[PDB]
């Protein structure tokens, strides 16, 4: 089938930054990519334009996708406040891969991660359900603004996002 | 909201 191409466009305190597009797996976790691609749409009314990533571990993953209390407490899904983990047949492999933050099984809303090195420990507890297609490098130098406990020195955020494809 |  086609699998949905998402993008973000990024900003370092306004400062346009890059872009970031992903590939959503929707031909094996089809609720958990329908309810990323809605999101950046924004099609729902609510969504991540102007979100901010307020987690980033550099050499580890950058998390964001909380738009409604942004600081990782908050976030929706397009179901409900939460679903259930659709399945775990993708595994974190690499960076690029994009995979749900959760806090415990079955509780996936609208936050995110995107992984910059490998993450075994998280398969089996996080849902993977797309992978970085172009921006890689983008994604790299937001670990620039991160720490060790994830705090970020500036404010990244979502300018803009939606559907190519 | 995790990952640890």
């Amino acid at each position: 089938m086609v699998n949905p191409t998402v993008f973000f466009d990024i900003a370092v305190d306004g400062e346009p930054l890059g872009r970031v597009s992903f590939e959503l797996f929707a031909d094996k976790v089809p609720k958990t990519a329908e309810n990323f691609r809605a999101l950046s749409t924004g099609e729902k009314g609510f969504g991540y334009k102007g979100s901010c990533f307020h987690r980033i571990i550099p050499g580890f993953m950058c998390q964001g996708g909380d738009f409604t209390r942004h600081n990782g407490t908050g976030g929706k899904s397009i179901y409900g406040e939460k679903f259930e983990d659709e399945n775990f047949i993708l595994k974190h492999t690499g960076p690029g891969i994009l995979s749900m933050a959760n806090a415990g099984p079955n509780t996936n809303g609208s936050q995110f991660f995107i992984c910059t090195a490998k993450t075994e420990w998280l398969d089996g507890k996080h849902v993977v359900f797309g992978k970085v297609k172009e921006g890689m490098n983008i994604v790299e130098a937001m670990e620039r603004f991160g720490s060790r406990n994830g705090k970020t020195s500036k404010k990244i955020t979502i300018a803009d996002c939606g559907q190519l494809e | 909201a995790g990952p640890f």
